[PDB]
């Protein structure tokens, strides 16, 4: 007994601010601004020069400002009944999915701020060499002066692997570690002086370098209404929930909320340059879609095409596909294919390269029965 | 420049309101509907 | 102005109970005359609800 579902892994919140100021309705706008100290210019002039005038420099403050923005919530209803009939199994029912999926909806929350933050350029780490790519990493970061402590760095399930194939580690010789850390275990040590943290939320192919003072969350515990019957403060890995089950009456309703006020702030500097983080994403230059050659289902059937890198990443929802047979066989966008007429068709993928240049295609048969 | 922050404060500055007298001067009485019996004047 | 004998001018006052509903907190009872305190949660809308009545 007992086939639980599989479910993913907080991680990403143990690594971020959480919470570095406590008040923000306060102020104006529940925004609060942070002063970042200024710096002074110098300035040079020859002796014995016949202008004894001087130039005044100049120290402006500028500063940066954190706004809670967003509420995650779970809403839910009780079927039809409130003590034995839905909650059966008090504390193990209901209310573990619910606190998992905000758990998990505060993960995606942090993943997007990551993600969507602008990195400007791409490094391209490639499979053949991943520690120059490191050490490209590690130039980024030496080059805005950021400082060298405080530096983590997360990585998808695709960085891994594509570390553990690195023929650096693997070796042993070439690592210099006698117990073979990359071949005996599937887990690698810190490389690069930042150490290596598994997180599948983030993209597999993409891995994201950041210093301590990179982003800001902010997560606010919202209090328990007067107004209702019930209420909780069940924490969630760190960050507390308001949850609340009042009996909205109306059409039976027994519907209950898990909230938490969540806030995002991304540091940028004085003009605006986001060079406190780096990002890396895998060259991928060979695809081919899973799986071979394949009839269909049926002369009316359908079925959704999957295509993978030669890393070993999913990329059907950047992938393309073309029908050359298209009265024979019609293909969707995201490459659900459909069998209209029985016969022999092709369908060809195409993938834009991270690298650039011209898009790598491949083209897979079909004999719709 | 220099940026500053903003203050908001409170030093005995109350809005005028009313005061509570009538209140109490009253003849109040607690709790449908409630009836008072009146008592009869005879005549001689 | 009005110069009356305490007999006369009189008031009732009945201080309803509260609903099913209610979740209530402590009394205040403003001058002299009791009053309670509701306070409901609707979970339709985004608001909380606070009446004080007699």
């Amino acid at each position: 007994i007992g086939v639980k579902q599989l479910q993913r892994e907080i991680v990403l919140p143990g690594l971020v601010w959480t919470n570095p100021l406590t008040d923000f309705g306060g102020s104006k706008n529940d925004t609060i601004t942070v002063r970042v100290p200024a710096i002074t210019t110098a300035n040079r002039r020859d002796l014995r020069d016949p202008d004894r005038t001087v130039i005044a420099s100049e120290l402006v403050e500028h500063s940066f400002g954190v706004t809670l923005d967003k509420h995650v919530y779970a809403a839910l209803k009780f079927t039809d009944e409130q003590r034995t009939l839905d909650i059966r199994d008090y504390t193990k029912q209901v209310l573990m999915p619910q606190v998992s999926a905000v758990a998990y909806e505060l993960e995606d929350y942090i993943a997007e701020l990551i993600e969507g933050a602008p990195y400007e350029e791409t490094i391209l780490i490639d499979p053949a060499d991943t520690v120059p790519a490191f050490i490209t990493a590690d130039q980024r970061m030496g080059e805005a002066n950021v400082p060298t402590d405080s530096r983590r760095l997360v990585v998808g399930s695709a960085v891994a692997a594509a570390l553990a194939k690195d023929k650096q580690f693997r070796h042993a010789d070439w690592s210099g570690d006698q117990a073979n850390a990359a071949l005996r275990e599937a887990h690698v040590g810190r490389l690069a002086g930042m150490n290596v943290i598994r997180s599948n939320a983030i993209a597999p192919d993409k891995a994201y370098l950041w210093h301590r003072t990179a982003f800001i969350l902010a997560y606010r515990t919202p209090v328990v209404p007067e107004g209702a019957k019930a209420g909780a403060s069940f924490s969630a890995n760190g960050v507390a929930l308001r949850w609340l089950a009042d009996y909205d009456y109306s059409q039976l309703g027994d519907r209950t909320l898990l909230d938490v006020f969540t806030g995002r702030k991304v540091v940028t500097e004085v003009d605006g340059s986001f060079v406190r983080a780096v990002e890396l994403q895998l060259q991928a230059s060979s695809i081919t879609i899973v799986g071979g050659a394949f009839a269909l289902a049926t002369t009316t059937g359908t079925k959704q095409l999957k295509v993978r890198d030669d890393n070993g990443t999913d990329v059907t929802a950047r992938c393309t596909f073309a029908s050359s047979a298209g009265t024979k066989a019609t293909v969707s966008a995201a490459g659900l294919v459909t069998g209209v007429a029985a016969g022999t068709a092709d369908i060809t993928a195409s993938y834009v390269p991270p690298q650039g240049g011209t898009a790598k295609t491949a083209t897979v048969t079909v004999t719709v029965p | 420049i220099f940026v500053k922050p903003e203050l908001v404060a409170e030093i005995g500055v109350k809005q005028l309101q009313r005061e509570i007298v009538l209140p109490g001067l009253v003849w109040t009485n607690p709790l449908d509907t409630i009836t008072v019996r009146v008592p009869a004047i005879t005549t001689a």
